[PDB]
């Protein structure tokens, strides 16, 4: 989920929009 | 841009950041 | 607990103190 | 809603633990 | 609430939160 | 004390009211 | 990405989160 | 200039990537 | 060192920097 | 007090020390 | 004043501390 | 450089003025 991506492992602005509503 | 390791509030600042009006959710235990 | 005034960022901080684990959505008027 | 009263008022910690999931 | 881990300027922002006002202390030698 | 309570263990807002003045 | 509306340390942490380890400068006028 | 624009101002994401080294 | 405009957790912040392992106290008026 | 004149006003670093354990 | 460990954000928030209107660089690939 | 002076090792807040303009 949004930890095991961004945090865990690294991730984009672009993806850190997947969470947005 | 760039790729780096969010995490905790700094995750959640960068929600905020990205998201904005549009809002989010934070959700870890997904 | 006190009586907080929060804007833009700092009411995310607050969220993510107050929720933990839970994790919270963020949602602002349009 | 709460975003704003949290900045145009105030709010309590209690009031944002309704957003927690 | 929830328990978690709270360190250097994260424990500080919380107890800001929390206290507010009323003030607070940071004494982490103690 | 502080430290060794809420961030080398976990410790909740209840317990960080105990360092308000 | 939503427009932004940063003041003082607001605009630092932005430019942290979108620059990452390019890093970035911080030029305010004088 | 930037600093100001966003404060006074709004800007965007792609505004500030022109700061990044 | 410049001079500062702190206001809120901003100035818990500079505090936290500031003091280091020596701690603080933050006493704002009643 | 320190709280008030670092928002309503100014203060240095080194008034800040003044806080400090 | 004290020497810590300052990282990522924190860092950047501390340059923003020290340097304010003088404005600073923060390039860590150097 | 910066990183692995402040980070990696700890500085000063006079050795983080070195990167002031
Ligand atoms: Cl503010
Ligand atoms: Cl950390
Ligand atoms: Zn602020
Ligand atoms: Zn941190």
């Amino acid at each position: 989920g949004i930890v095991e991506q961004c945090c865990t492992s690294i991730c984009s602005l672009y993806q850190l929009e997947n969470y947005c509503n | 841009f760039v790729n780096q390791h969010l995490c905790g509030s700094h995750l959640v600042e960068a929600l905020y950041l990205v998201c904005g009006e549009r809002g989010f959710f934070y959700t870890p235990k997904t």
